[PDB]
């Protein structure tokens, strides 16, 4: 058969992650401009919107050291890859687990609907990749929204998931974060309520 | 903003390291215990970030010169250089290149790390580049010391550079860990050995490359990457 | 006082670099054009000095702590070891090893050396001890660098420690150098390459030593050092 | 036939020699004990003498960077081979050339006359280690006195030597240094008036 | 206004011939004896002529019509085309490429020459052509004899052509020689023998080369050069 | 280590050079356009000079056939590379010895001052490449001027030979041909008064 | 690198080790002198205490046919290794899970505080190692007090331990038998409460 070139392989991303791509949480410096978790700038379009979440692994403790980086549609359903801090909104983002309490969070609009490629919507989400110490390669998920009930019942994407229990992982926990908006979207590596991953 | 006009080839799952690799024994706990789920795909997994407006500071891909407190890190001065490809042979052009080490003892500039070597008081430990036009990238750097670290009970990283290398979508973004030719640590390390196929880690040991040396100076190493293969979609819909 | 009362096994000189090794460029004027006059062994050449008697300091064999001007150096921690024996496998006990090297980057401390990479204010680059009653010796140091220098336009010495043996007679002093393991820059060097047979060269070669490593701490490198074959006179004068 | 282990096999001392060897030299601290250039307390038993010399390259430029090593008899022709710092006599020594001048000193006696193996006496010698730059084995030769000419042209070890103008080239000639006996030994590694070096 | 903007990869000196080459018996006196002086390149070094501008004849790459005399040479026509690249494999486009070789008979054109063999009234022994815009150069000539010389008592060269090509500097200037496929004497050669290590006489022999013949009219033989690799500075 | 293709290997240009690269010389007729030894017309800015020189091989006899190539500066310090036969000044040019006398010369401009790459000037300096019969792969010099001796002084490529005495070997006297500026510059392959080669 | 003799690797004791470590349990007449559960006579100096504990496999039921192996200090922290069955202590035993109940019994002294190679104090603690049908090599633990709190909170092994959770498992409790001081320390190889074993 053809075999093209191999892709480079993957390495976990390690526990010191955070000097290359969260530097402030190593304990460190930041230069001028840095890629991190607000993707909103106050006056950007839509409905603003604060996201948190805990990692959990195998044994129910909390994954500390976690890198997510974040990948949605901005409120019209259009992705913004024109990478700028001067930019209104940012369809991409990076955040890490804090070392205390294991959280991340991310400042951002809820993104609008886009099709697939076949031109079916998908509901509303946010591209997710972990990274980790432990983590040898990245894991893929998406984070759709608890109050988008209709949409997600028919998103082509949740519907690939064979078990609709399993579906539930994916759904994030609309909740009040010192009185704002905001959706909670826990993340279990494994075990009981282990989070779909997928590969595409 | 971003559009929906290519497919990028399916990963090797057995090629790169497998989730549960229990001698790395962090991964035992931090690997799902359910299948992936394959999905199609759209254009939440087609596009991603392009970094050609982020503002790189002057000195961003040096890291002989960006920790500047009064003088030069101690060490051994290289060029980490090369090209990020696609599985086509096409270069990658325009795309972010970053980079995390330890220093020369192998110690990292983290409020997590417990090894007792000495931090080096002009060296910070990352950098981060685009490639060029023609997807050649390169940085400055010390070469960093192996260090040991508690997994087995005497357990050592070969010399090792972090990479992560962002590509022209979410699908094609990678990290990975460079090493050096002929570090007699690579064989030993359950990291390294994540990757069950030994052809599939010499992709990620770098080679000298003395033709890219400054003599009197620095010497180099050369460390290309390869991105999954991008196509133009065919056939599709219809 | 020293008596005559061994005869040491002839050196093979094409196992030795020769003298004129025009790659290595200083040879070709330091180099005798004459031959070499051979001489039988008295005396003067199977007795030299012994060494039991010298006052080594506490931290004589320590280059982490040998040169301490407030903090540890900077670089690969190791212990480099090993076992001094004779061509017949004897061990050669309380023999004088002495060594010296460059810092982590390749710099020497000396007032000659024109690289520019930095000195480590915590970093001297000598050592001495004594083998042991079975002939084993250990230091404990930092690795040291590469480092460029005026042969040809682009030419670095491999990572090496310079060694002293002083053995049994003035007929068994030997000053040679240490290299690493899998050093990509071995096969490269013109004064390596002074020896003639490979083979010789993988003598030089030290190996990585897992086994004698401190976990969390230091790792270690095994060089064995083989001293010219001691032997009783036998059927002389008559 | 027999093949022991191999030898290990010899390098070059190099340029920084006097790192490892002549620390002082070098331009660094010394250590309390060094193994150095006086062979003799001012007590010591025999007739003191100064040696001195320079060394010389096949282009008549002097070896600025050569370092030697020493080995010779005491005045009552005994090797001591105990080195000690508190010794009366050290058999052992070393000297580097300046690097200014390019000029070694060593401090002792005149050596006593030894016997070879086959009992027959050797003229009084120093047994010299040369060591350098460019040098990639050391070059074994002797000292001997041009005031000794007798017991020199009875010396089984110059007789070997087969052109009598190369046995020349291991007397030292004796001179004074600031109004004391001494001796100087130059070395030629190569050309015109090149320095007997032995194998054994 | 040449500007030093690059440098070119090191010469490997154990690839290239060495200068003493004792077989070779005029490489004696002929060779230093002191070791070269290794020097940083600057703007002397990595500059050179480009000779765009020099007035090139209309047969100055065609031996077969630069030396008429009334009548064709006699002798194997032959094309000698090749690519002039540099280490890193780009082309040395505009680049000088000269040449000069014996006629069919191994007779020189050369006042010194005392070969008994004749000379060719239609051949002259000299070409030049610069490399086109893809590094390309190509010159039609006759193949040269083989030429005995007072080296050893019974020595030849080779049939060979001399080649001089200027490349982007001073830096990358070389003179070589072209051996012909199959060529029994080439493994004789004191000459072709200065160079120790046989891969690298490799890359002197040409290669017959029949997808570039006219047929009916001449063969071809192709011939590649690699000058040293030119890279930009960094971290200067 | 990376290893790039192989660079063709050189040979010597053997005594019949003079075919393809100095047709007069070889006893041949010339082309309309030749690359010889007149980098100046009479009217180029500069000190005009005429230099001239012998070569010479280890037993101390002419090498009557060596050729020459020359590269230097304009008065300005300016390396000229658009060769053309209409310019005043070429910053290239070829010579080579005659037959009998073994003598080259060259009709040029004295060079002005360079910088190295470190921005430190060079003393005024011509780089010459020395082709011949028995000359397997070329060699590299520079001839300086014996009327510059504060440059000469303080050149940083001067100062990379180690020996005083060597450095004086690529000096050339000053004189006066025919009531016009000249230099001799001998060049001396090998043995007494060798002159310093380069790589680069 | 360095290699070298391999170790002899193990195997699993099987289901009749008791044949040679543990005579009465596999229905044997036992020889004059045995190695087995009593490390302290009654006039041993030091806390007399019972030790006992129940073995569990991953799927919750009794590993009936354990072996266990124990090694500690005396009342005054100091380990006694010349075994002696006259000794009024021995720091080391032998105990096997009885085939009906599954319990294993210790007789012995509670242990004193000894230093780790640092010198920091490492909370009272006996050494176990768990041999049994179906464990390929024998797994390694330690058997703290919960009557040491503080000492077992400052402890440098027990702090190695990443998960506190973790460190719960090498916890006896305290208890009566009997009147007397007992302590039960159960081991679950494997899933939920899984004992901490170590490497070293
Ligand atoms: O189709 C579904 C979508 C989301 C969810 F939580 C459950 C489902 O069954
Ligand atoms: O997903 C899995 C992968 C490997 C394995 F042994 C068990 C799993 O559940
Ligand atoms: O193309 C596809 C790939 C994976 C999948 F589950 C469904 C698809 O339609
Ligand atoms: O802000 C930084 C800049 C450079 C570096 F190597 C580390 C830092 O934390
Ligand atoms: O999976 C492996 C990868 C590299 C290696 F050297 C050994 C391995 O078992
Ligand atoms: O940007 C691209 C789009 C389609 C493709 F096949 C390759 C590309 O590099
Ligand atoms: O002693 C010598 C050794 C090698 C050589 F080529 C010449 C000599 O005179
Ligand atoms: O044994 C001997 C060895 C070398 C020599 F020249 C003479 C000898 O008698
Ligand atoms: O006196 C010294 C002591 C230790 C060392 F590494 C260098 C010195 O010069
Ligand atoms: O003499 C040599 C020694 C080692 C090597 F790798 C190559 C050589 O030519
Ligand atoms: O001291 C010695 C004397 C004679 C001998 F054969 C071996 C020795 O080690
Ligand atoms: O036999 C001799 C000894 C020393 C010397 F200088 C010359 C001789 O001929
Ligand atoms: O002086 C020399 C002697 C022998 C050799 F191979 C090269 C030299 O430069
Ligand atoms: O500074 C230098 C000196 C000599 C050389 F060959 C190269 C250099 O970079
Ligand atoms: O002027 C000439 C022209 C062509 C040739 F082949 C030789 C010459 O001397
Ligand atoms: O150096 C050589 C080159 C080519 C060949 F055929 C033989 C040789 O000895
Ligand atoms: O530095 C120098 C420059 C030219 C010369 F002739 C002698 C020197 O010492
Ligand atoms: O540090 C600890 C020690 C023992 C324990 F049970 C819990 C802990 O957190
Ligand atoms: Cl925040
Ligand atoms: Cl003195
Ligand atoms: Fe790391
Ligand atoms: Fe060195
Ligand atoms: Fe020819
Ligand atoms: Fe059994
Ligand atoms: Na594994
Ligand atoms: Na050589």
């Amino acid at each position: 058969p053809i075999e093209l070139l191999p892709e480079t392989p993957s390495q976990t991303a390690g526990p010191y992650v955070h000097i290359g791509l969260a530097l402030e949480a190593a304990g460190n410096p930041t230069r001028d401009q840095e890629i991190w978790n607000r993707l909103a700038k106050p006056d950007a379009p839509g409905e603003h919107i604060l996201l948190l979440g805990q990692v959990y692994d195998g044994n129910g403790h909390l994954v500390r050291d976690s890198f997510l980086e974040v990948w949605q549609a901005d409120a019209n359903g259009e992705y913004q890859d024109a990478y700028n801090l001067e930019n209104a909104f940012n369809s991409f983002g990076r955040t890490a687990t804090t070392f205390d309490a294991g959280e991340w969070t991310l400042h951002t609009v809820k993104p609008g609907v886009v099709n697939n490629a076949a031109g079916v919507p998908m509901a509303p989400h946010i591209n997710i990749s972990l990274f980790a110490r432990g983590i040898n390669i990245h894991l893929h998920t998406r984070l759709y929204f608890d109050d988008e009930a209709q949409a997600n019942a028919k998103c082509p994407v949740l519907n690939l998931i064979e078990q609709p229990q399993r579906r539930e992982t994916l759904i994030a926990k609309r909740c009040e974060v010192d009185g704002k908006t905001a959706y909670r979207f826990d993340i279990r590596i494994q075990g009981e309520g282990e989070t779909v991953f997928f590969d595409f | 903003p971003a559009q929906d006009n290519s497919r990028f080839v399916i990963r090797d799952r057995n090629w790169h390291p497998k989730a549960l690799t229990p001698d790395y024994k962090t991964s035992i706990a931090r690997s799902p215990r359910q299948a992936l789920v394959s999905i199609p795909q759209s254009i939440s997994e087609t596009t991603g970030p392009n970094f050609s407006h982020l503002g790189f500071g002057a000195h961003d891909h040096d890291l002989l010169l960006n920790f500047n407190n009064g003088g030069l890190p101690i060490g051994e001065r290289i060029i980490v250089a090369g090209r990020v490809v696609d599985q086509y042979g096409k270069p990658v052009p325009n795309t972010l290149v970053e980079m995390w080490q330890a220093n020369a003892g192998g110690r990292y500039r983290h409020k997590n790390d417990r090894y007792l070597a000495p931090l080096d008081p002009n060296f910070g430990g990352v950098g981060r580049c685009l490639t060029d036009s023609d997807g050649y990238y390169s940085f400055r750097t010390i070469k960093p010391g192996p260090y040991p670290w508690r997994n087995g009970p005497n357990d050592w990283r070969p010399a090792h550079i972090h990479f992560g290398i962002s590509g022209p979508s979410i699908a094609t973004k990678l990290i990975t860990q460079l090493y050096f030719e002929g570090d007699p640590l690579i064989p030993m390390c359950p990291i390294v050995k994540s990757i069950a196929n030994p052809e599939a880690v010499q992709q990620l040991i770098a080679k000298l490359d003395m033709n890219n040396a400054n003599p009197m100076d620095c010497l180099a190493y050369r460390f290309d990457i390869v991105l999954r293969g991008q196509r133009k979609t065919h056939f599709e819909n219809c």
